[PDB]
């Protein structure tokens, strides 16, 4: 179903997905490499101990969009809403309010 | 202005490569899907013109239904690189849950 | 080129000087019992300047003796500050106070009982 | 006191973009080991992507060294690619000039690189195949246009030395590695096999006489081979989707020795596994080959390395650790790191395993 | 700390929480009013002198509510007037709570007829809303912005007319007297009033607001407000010290303040308090019972310029924090706007302008620019004043920036321009660049910052501690922190405001020192004035004083104390707080139960890096400025005797 | 005046432990990119044809 998952290319090892897991769960886990400041640290789902209770990725904490859930069917979610994509220009009026 | 259109993390909107199947034998079943989530689409040559671009950038989950390794064309001189063809690029994510407790 | 960056930075300190003369002209102050205008808001220019300046010089330089810091430095970190140590002493005996500050008449005041004979003169 | 002052820097792109600016100085002040001196040269090396459709990248390469008081030119301009994965086929042109000489040549030579063992028992086992012995077959079909009469002397003197000569196969071999090269060749493990002479050929042009070789060598690879072992890493033309140049070139003299390198280029990136990069591994051949002049004379080291990894990535390893962190530069210098620089200056071929990841 | 967020309440929740305050603010009114009542109605002796409403008392003698006239009689009527306007002030403040609990419970029903109006239709006071308004705001702030005119107006209106008949000052034009008070409140009534019309009329548009921006709107009117203090505090210093207010604020120096805390009469240890009590002991001075607050005149304590101070500060104190809150509680709205994406949809300057990431990182690089030129030039400045006036290096203060005066063109806002107003300035401008770092990355780096959406990374929580050790270390990046980061920055261009006002010389840190030519600068700089010691002799000097009061010294100690505790928090300590707790935890239940059978299961909490940062930042604020109260309410000790050369 | 420089200066060193110790390594580290991209975008601008150096950061280390 949701089987959210981390992505430990990007992860940083905040841990604000962490908090979140029951405590019980705590499916979600560190993982060390070395030298914590370069980033060893890391976040790891345990797919056995996650109950998809959505607490780790419908709180929006995941700073680095590590933290992906993939539906039943199947598409990864980076976030629980992202942004709409848009063309953007800066309005620059001309005569009146900031002209050019 | 940009930063603030899409996720503000992946300055080019990233599109994972979530389902391919190889029962239909033509791997037109790779399907891309932006990490929004709402569009189910396909591999075609506009997608190819925006992933050289850099518009785009597809990635590969490693915790899945394997999508196609050699069947989708693979370089494998190195660790697996795997690409739609030798000029496109498909930078896997790796993903260590089942390695680690 | 680094002679842009070097040009930039006597320039906006020859300005820096230049405004400040500028301004002490500008500013209406009775310069001194004795000092001129001309001199003393160019003798603070100075004192502002060469505390930046060597605040920046110092910083920098710390900063690549922490980058440049190895073992082989191992007489070459010791013995320079024992030099620079043995030239700060020296420069206090010849240059900064020269002398151990006898009275005019050369007395040596050095105990505490002529010390008060002496500052109840007569 | 014979120092060695070198700076190099390594500026990488993200994502799976192999490519690097690779700049590089360095000041010796030993002797080189160049019977004539003053040696300068300067080197060009710039490759487009030609017909990608059919993998065809076009590099250039323009050596101009001055040697004693001779000027000497070599061009070279071939399309490239890789007809199979272990054949590759080059089609190009160029020429070369020495003095009050020079003559032109086109190729159409193929080169077919093959390993002996495929194992899957070793890929699967040793994550870092540094060995691969291998051999290199090349057929090359040169054609020279004799304007000049020194050409067509040589082309005399050659047509009757292969008719004539029963042993012209393998003295030809110390014939061109000129000087300390074929002591060079046999210390970095390659060895070649006596060539095969399949025709030489007055096949006249529409402007003169035009000589015509083909002839078929094969050298082999112990695994110290780079030129074998790392086959398909010497050639991103899949990588290559912009022109790739490196401009290098030293100056040197019986004061010392000058080196510049400026290069953007792909294949600096390779992906040890699991979404780690690594920088790639050092090949061997300049390291031993080096080691025939670096063993010379007693130096000290002064060596600054200054790696700029792309936005958002950090080093997970480092074999010689890393001096300082600029947050996205990793600097090595002195320590651990002056030791290996003095250890492949003088022909060594340790690790220096740089592991990074985003 | 979030239960009443602005999200949490409507607009009638927040009409009634506002009046409910307004009549809780009322009753403290009175409360203040009541104590200064030095004598009582009934003759006998009054509360003393408070602050609270020391404050106020310039203001109510200017109204006739309280006199500066010290015999007993008149002062009688004096408290009984105080004693009026303060039951009037609770009364009211009665009537406001009542209405602010029906407008917070939505329950407004006549309690006589029942009908219940609606908060989105209603006739404003009965038929003047159909003769002005025509029908309510149907919706919409932009509408309610000419009837909050129109009831500003009616305020104005109102005090023209309390001050007219009830304090009987009646409008004259003249600005010299509280008349001008009366005459310019009927005139803003007539502006606030046509203006109203005006937008009611034609309203204003900022479309950032009017659609989900309690939040938003209340950020922008607390910035507003905010400025509108710092402006306040100005004016209040200006004006207080000009002539029209010295009948006031001056005449507060000829009189003498027992104020709770002072000097108290002191007796001997052999000391007994019956009848006469003389026998037993002697008290420290006779003609005053034992235990008694000393007098305390306030020629010498300057209680002009201290009352002065106080009201300025606190109004600038106010202002410059309800600026970094308003820009705080922006920032969680453009955060909020840019998680859900409205951001890009926005379509007015206030957030279109500045969309693109490269007209931030200009707009911080410039404030950056500035404040690291300002920042060094008062500084150097300072430093070298100091390095002269006490002759380091072989300096002296002939080479000190003594000739550095503001221009002739800007000595009109100094009384004695000299190189202390200069730096006042420059310091001024250096530290509002400083705190605008914070701001401006408040501002613009609420959701992302260039080098994170070039690390990969987003900021969402708004209050999120960090993100780890990654890249090195991310602490304190939320917009929660850079505004910690904020008023940490600003506490010291507030400190240079205290120092100012209560007449210290900023220009150096060691002027008065008796040392070398510190007290030359009266001599060279060719002062009137004698500024209160420099920077650094500034705390000795006011500590002679805290350190006389009881009162001042328990303040210090505390202010200090809870200063200090701010490290606790504040450092890089969390965990080692958490591992400390986890051991003491575990020592009191093993203790405990070998001690007593009774188990624990209790934890010690542990306050998270959030939570610790807030808690650090009140604490350091806190301390820092219940001791600039201590320097501002020691007394101004600036004389217009000038030291002479020390030779 | 030699125990007054010592006075300013130690509490001037002591202060400075400020901007380390408190939590704001993220903060100092998110300055300084904007430091490094202000003296990049001044150094070309008004300063012709210079761009380059970043602004280090200690770590919380
Ligand atoms: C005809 C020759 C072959 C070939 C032969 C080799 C060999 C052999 C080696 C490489 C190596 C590399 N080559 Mg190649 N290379 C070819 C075409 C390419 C193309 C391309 C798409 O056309 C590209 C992008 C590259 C790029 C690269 C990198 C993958 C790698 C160096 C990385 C490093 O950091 O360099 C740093 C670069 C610098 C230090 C600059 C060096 C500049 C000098 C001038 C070049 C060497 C000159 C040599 C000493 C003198 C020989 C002169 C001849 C006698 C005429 N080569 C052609 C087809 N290449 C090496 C590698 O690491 O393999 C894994 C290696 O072993
Ligand atoms: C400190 C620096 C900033 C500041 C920083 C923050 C931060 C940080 C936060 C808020 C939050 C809020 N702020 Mg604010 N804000 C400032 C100024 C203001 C002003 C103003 C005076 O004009 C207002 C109206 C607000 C309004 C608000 C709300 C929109 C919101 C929820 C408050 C509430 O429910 O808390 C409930 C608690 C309160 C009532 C305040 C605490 C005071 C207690 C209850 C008062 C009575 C007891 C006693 C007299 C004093 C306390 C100590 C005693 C020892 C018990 N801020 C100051 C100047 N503000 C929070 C919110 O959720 O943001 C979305 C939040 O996280
Ligand atoms: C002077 C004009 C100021 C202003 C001054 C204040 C002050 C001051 C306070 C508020 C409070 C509130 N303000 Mg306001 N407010 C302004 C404009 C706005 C606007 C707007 C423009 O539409 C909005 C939407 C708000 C929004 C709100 C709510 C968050 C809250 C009222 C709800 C209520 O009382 O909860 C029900 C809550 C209770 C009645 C409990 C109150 C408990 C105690 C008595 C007060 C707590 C806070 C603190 C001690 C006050 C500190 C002032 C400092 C001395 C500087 N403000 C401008 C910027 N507002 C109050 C609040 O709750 O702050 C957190 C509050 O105290
Ligand atoms: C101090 C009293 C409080 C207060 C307490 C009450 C009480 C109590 C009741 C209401 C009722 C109502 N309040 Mg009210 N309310 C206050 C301010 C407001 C404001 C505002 C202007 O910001 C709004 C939007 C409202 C909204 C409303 C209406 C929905 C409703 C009246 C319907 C109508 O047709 O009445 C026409 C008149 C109104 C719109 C009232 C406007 C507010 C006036 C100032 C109340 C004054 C009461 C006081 C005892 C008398 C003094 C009059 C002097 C001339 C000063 N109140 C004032 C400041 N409100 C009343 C009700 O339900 O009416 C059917 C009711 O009984
Ligand atoms: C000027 C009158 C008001 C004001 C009215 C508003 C309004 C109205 C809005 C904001 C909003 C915001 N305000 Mg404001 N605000 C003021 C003072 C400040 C100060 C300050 C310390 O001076 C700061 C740091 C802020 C900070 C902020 C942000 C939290 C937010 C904009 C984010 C953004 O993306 O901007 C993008 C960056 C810009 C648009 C930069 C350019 C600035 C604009 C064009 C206008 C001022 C410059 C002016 C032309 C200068 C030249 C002439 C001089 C007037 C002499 N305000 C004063 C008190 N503010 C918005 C918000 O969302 O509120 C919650 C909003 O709706
Ligand atoms: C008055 C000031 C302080 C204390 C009082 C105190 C008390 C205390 N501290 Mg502290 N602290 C600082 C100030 C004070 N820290 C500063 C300025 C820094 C900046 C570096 C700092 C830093 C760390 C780190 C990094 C760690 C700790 C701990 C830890 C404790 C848990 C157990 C223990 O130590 O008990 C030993 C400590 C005692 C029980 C102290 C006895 C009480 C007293 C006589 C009187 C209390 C007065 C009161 C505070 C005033 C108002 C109270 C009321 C009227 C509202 C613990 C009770 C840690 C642990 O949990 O591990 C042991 C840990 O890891 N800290
Ligand atoms: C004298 C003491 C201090 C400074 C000098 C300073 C300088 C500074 N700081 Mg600081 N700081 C504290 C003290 C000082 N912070 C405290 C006690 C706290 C505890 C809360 C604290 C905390 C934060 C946070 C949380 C952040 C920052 C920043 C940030 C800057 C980058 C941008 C800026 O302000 O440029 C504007 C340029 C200036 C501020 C530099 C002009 C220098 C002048 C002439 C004083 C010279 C000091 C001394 C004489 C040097 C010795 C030379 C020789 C003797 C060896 C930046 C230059 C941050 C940024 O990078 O954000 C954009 C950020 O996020 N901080
Ligand atoms: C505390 C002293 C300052 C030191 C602060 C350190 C600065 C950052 C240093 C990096 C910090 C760090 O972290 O790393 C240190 C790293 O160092 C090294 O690297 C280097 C880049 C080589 C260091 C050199 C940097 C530079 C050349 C030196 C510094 C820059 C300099 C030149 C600073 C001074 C600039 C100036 C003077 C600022 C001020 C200039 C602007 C002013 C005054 C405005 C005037 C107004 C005008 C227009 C008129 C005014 C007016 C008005 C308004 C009205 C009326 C009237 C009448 C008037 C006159 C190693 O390589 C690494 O190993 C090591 O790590
Ligand atoms: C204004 C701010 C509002 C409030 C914030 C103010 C606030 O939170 O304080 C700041 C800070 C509390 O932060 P912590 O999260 O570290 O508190 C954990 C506590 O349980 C102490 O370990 O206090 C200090 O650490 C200094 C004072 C602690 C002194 C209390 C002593 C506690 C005794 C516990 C038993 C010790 C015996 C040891 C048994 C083994
Ligand atoms: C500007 C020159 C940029 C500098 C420039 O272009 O680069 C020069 C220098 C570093 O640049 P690099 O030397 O590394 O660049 C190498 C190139 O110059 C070689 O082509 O700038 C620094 O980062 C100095 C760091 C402290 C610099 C502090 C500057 C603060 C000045 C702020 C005051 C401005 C006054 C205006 C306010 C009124
Ligand atoms: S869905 Fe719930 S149980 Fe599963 S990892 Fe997330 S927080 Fe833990
Ligand atoms: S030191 Fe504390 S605040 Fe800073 S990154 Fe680590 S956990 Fe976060
Ligand atoms: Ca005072």
């Amino acid at each position: 179903k949701k089987h959210y998952f981390i992505i430990e290319n990007l992860c940083v090892g905040c841990g604000l997905c962490l908090d979140k897991c029951p405590p019980k769960v705590n499916a979600i886990g560190y993982k060390f490499y070395g030298d914590v400041q370069e980033g060893g640290f890391r976040c790891y789902i345990d797919q056995a101990a996650c109950i998809s209770c959505s607490a780790c990725f419908s709180g929006d904490e995941c700073p680095s969009g590590a933290l992906i859930e993939v539906l039943p069917d199947g598409e990864v979610l980076d976030f629980s809403y992202t942004p709409p994509e848009r063309l953007d220009f800066d309005l620059r009026f001309l005569h009146r309010f900031h002209r050019e | 202005s940009g930063p603030w259109s899409g996720n503000a993390v992946h300055k080019a909107e990233k599109y994972f490569i979530t389902s391919a199947k190889r029962d239909r034998d033509g791997k037109l079943q790779i399907e891309l899907v932006p990490a929004s989530g709402r569009r189910k689409l396909s591999p075609t040559p506009e997608m190819i013109r925006r992933l050289i671009d850099g518009e785009i950038e597809i990635y590969i989950l490693t915790t899945q239904p394997d999508i196609a390794i050699d069947m989708n064309k693979e370089i494998i001189d190195m660790e697996n690189r795997y690409v739609i063809d030798f000029d496109k690029r498909g930078v896997k994510w790796t993903m260590r849950e089942i390695p680690v407790f | 080129s680094n002679g842009k960056l070097i040009a930039l930075a006597v320039g906006g300190a020859v300005l820096m000087g230049a405004l400040f003369f500028s301004v002490s002209f500008l500013t209406g102050y009775i310069p001194a019992p004795n000092h001129s205008a001309i001199l003393t808001p160019l003798r603070s220019f100075m004192g502002w300047f060469l505390l930046i300046f060597c605040a920046s010089i110092i910083i920098m330089g710390l900063g690549k003796m922490s980058s440049a810091i190895s073992d082989k430095w191992f007489l070459s970190f010791p013995l320079s500050i024992f030099v620079i140590v043995m030239v700060m002493f020296l420069s206090l005996r010849v240059y900064w106070e020269k002398g151990r500050t006898t009275t005019v008449d050369g007395k040596y005041i050095r105990t505490t009982a002529e010390l008060k004979e002496f500052l109840n003169k007569p | 006191v014979t120092t060695a002052h070198s700076d190099y820097e390594i500026v990488l792109e993200g994502g799976s973009s192999s490519w690097g600016k690779v700049k590089a100085r360095a000041k010796v002040n030993a002797p080189p080991a160049s019977p004539l001196l003053p040696a300068d040269c300067d080197v060009k090396l710039n490759v487009k992507p030609l017909d990608p459709a059919k993998g065809f990248v076009r590099i250039s390469a323009v050596f101009e060294s001055i040697v004693d008081s001779t000027k000497n030119k070599l061009t070279i301009e071939a399309d490239i690619a890789n007809e199979t994965k272990e054949r590759r086929i080059s089609v190009g042109e160029g020429m070369v000039s020495v003095g009050d000489f020079s003559h032109t040549f086109s190729f159409e030579g193929s080169v077919v690189n093959l390993f002996y063992y495929r194992s899957d028992a070793v890929r699967r086992n040793v994550p870092n195949p540094i060995y691969m012995q291998g051999r290199q077959f090349h057929d090359i079909l040169m054609k020279v246009p004799l304007d000049n009469n020194d050409l067509i002397d040589t082309w005399e003197g050659t047509v009757k030395a292969i008719g004539s000569t029963g042993a012209f196969n393998d003295w030809i071999r110390d014939f061109w590695f000129i000087g300390p090269a074929f002591t060079a060749l046999n210390e970095g493990g390659q060895r070649i096999s006596r060539i095969e002479v399949n025709g030489l050929n007055t096949e006249s042009g529409p402007k003169g006489p035009v000589g015509v070789s083909r002839w078929r060598f094969s050298h082999g690879g112990s695994g110290m081979v780079d030129s074998i072992s790392r086959w398909a890493e010497l050639f991103p033309s899949d990588k290559l989707n912009r022109p790739a140049q490196v401009e290098a070139g030293f100056r040197s003299d019986s004061q010392g020795i000058e080196v510049k390198v400026d290069g953007e280029f792909p294949g600096v990136s390779v992906d040890a596994g699991g979404g780690l990069r690594r920088i790639l591994n050092h090949p061997l051949i300049p390291l031993v080959h080096h080691g025939m002049v670096g063993k010379f004379n007693n130096f000290n080291v002064d060596a600054q390395l200054k790696v700029v990894l792309p936005k958002g990535y950090k080093i997970r390893y480092a074999a010689p650790q890393y001096r300082s962190q600029n947050l996205e530069e990793y600097r090595w210098s002195g320590g651990a790191y002056a030791r290996w620089v003095e250890h492949v200056c003088k022909g060594g071929v340790g690790q220096f395993e740089i592991l990074y990841a985003q | 700390y979030q239960i009443f967020d602005t999200e949490k309440l409507d607009d009638e929740q927040v009409v009634g929480g506002h009046l409910a305050l307004l009549g809780v603010l009322g009753f403290i009114m009175g409360i203040y009013y009541i104590s200064g009542i030095q004598v009582f109605p009934w003759g006998a002796p009054g509360f003393h002198d408070n602050w609270f409403y020391l404050t106020i008392k310039p203001r109510m003698v200017s109204l006739g509510i309280d006199t500066y006239s010290t015999k007993t009689a008149d002062l009688e009527a004096a408290g009984a007037r105080l004693l009026g306007w303060a039951a009037f002030h609770f009364l009211v403040g009665s009537v406001l709570i009542f209405g602010g609990w029906r407008h917070w419970t939505h329950n407004l029903t006549n309690p006589f007829t029942g009908r219940c109006g609606n908060f989105r239709d209603f006739r404003f006071l009965g038929k003047f809303g159909d003769v002005v308004f025509n029908g309510t705001s149907a919706k919409s702030y932009k509408e309610a912005l000419g009837p909050h005119a129109v009831y500003m107006s009616l305020l104005f209106l109102g005090w023209g007319i309390v001050m007219w008949a009830i304090l009987g000052f009646a409008p004259i034009p003249d600005f010299q007297t509280i008349n001008s008070e009366t005459f310019m409140s009927f005139v803003f009534a007539v502006i606030f009033f046509a203006l109203g019309i005006y937008w009611w009329n034609n309203p204003p548009n900022a479309a950032i607001h009017l659609n989900d921006d309690m939040k938003a709107a209340f950020s922008v009117h607390l910035t507003a407000i905010g400025y509108i203090n710092i402006a306040l505090g100005c004016i209040a210093f200006v004006a207080f010290q000009q002539p029209s207010f010295a009948p006031y604020y001056k005449e507060l120096d000829k009189l003498v303040f027992y104020l709770y805390g002072e000097p108290f009469n002191r007796v001997s240890f052999n000391f007994v308090e019956q009848g006469g009590k003389v026998i037993s002991g002697a008290k420290e001075f006779a003609d005053f019972p034992a235990y008694a607050i000393l007098p305390k005149s306030g020629e010498a304590f300057g209680m002009a310029r201290v009352v002065t101070n106080l009201i300025v500060f606190n109004h600038i104190i106010c202002g410059v924090l309800y600026v970094f809150a308003g820009v705080y509680h922006g920032g969680q709205y453009l955060l909020k706007i840019q998680l859900n994406g409205m951001y890009n949809q926005i379509k007015s300057i206030w957030i279109t302008k500045g969309r693109d990431q490269e007209v931030q990182v200009k707009i911080l690089g410039t404030v950056m620019a500035l404040c690291f030129a300002t920042m060094l030039s008062v500084y150097a400045v300072i430093v070298w004043n100091t390095i002269c006036e006490l002759n380091i290096f072989g300096t002296n203060i002939t080479m000190s920036f003594y000739w550095l005066k503001p221009l002739p063109i800007f000595q009109w806002m100094f009384a004695d321009p000299s190189i202390n107003d200069w730096v006042m300035a420059h310091v001024i401008t250096a530290g509002s660049l400083f705190s605008l770092i914070a701001l401006v990355r408040i501002a613009f780096f609420a959701h992302t910052s260039p080098l994170w959406d070039d690390l990969g990374l987003k900021k969402n929580s708004y209050s999120f501690p960090c993100l780890g050790p990654v890249y090195g270390g991310t602490c304190g990046v939320s917009i929660q922190d850079q505004l910690w980061f904020a008023m940490l920055w600003g506490i010291k261009g507030l400190s240079a405001v205290c120092w100012y006002i209560d007449g210290a010389w900023i220009a150096s840190m060691m002027y008065g020192v008796p040392a070398a030519d510190a007290k030359a600068w009266d001599s060279i700089a060719h002062l009137h004035h004698h500024y209160t010691s420099g920077i650094f002799y500034y705390f000795w000097t006011e500590t002679v004083t805290i350190f006389s009061s009881s009162h001042l010294s328990t303040i210090l100690m505390i202010g200090h104390l809870v200063w200090f505790i701010s490290f606790a928090v504040w450092f890089e300590d969390r965990g080692s707080r958490l591992e400390g707790a986890d051991i003491q935890t575990r020592t009191i239940r093993w203790l405990g139960k070998k001690f007593l059978n009774r188990d624990v299961n209790f934890r010690f909490p542990v306050l998270t890096i959030s939570d610790s940062k807030l808690a650090g930042t009140f604490l350091y604020f806190g301390g820092t400025f219940m001791l600039v109260f201590l320097f501002l309410a020691n007394g101004f000790y600036q004389t217009n005797s000038p030291l002479p050369p020390p030779v």
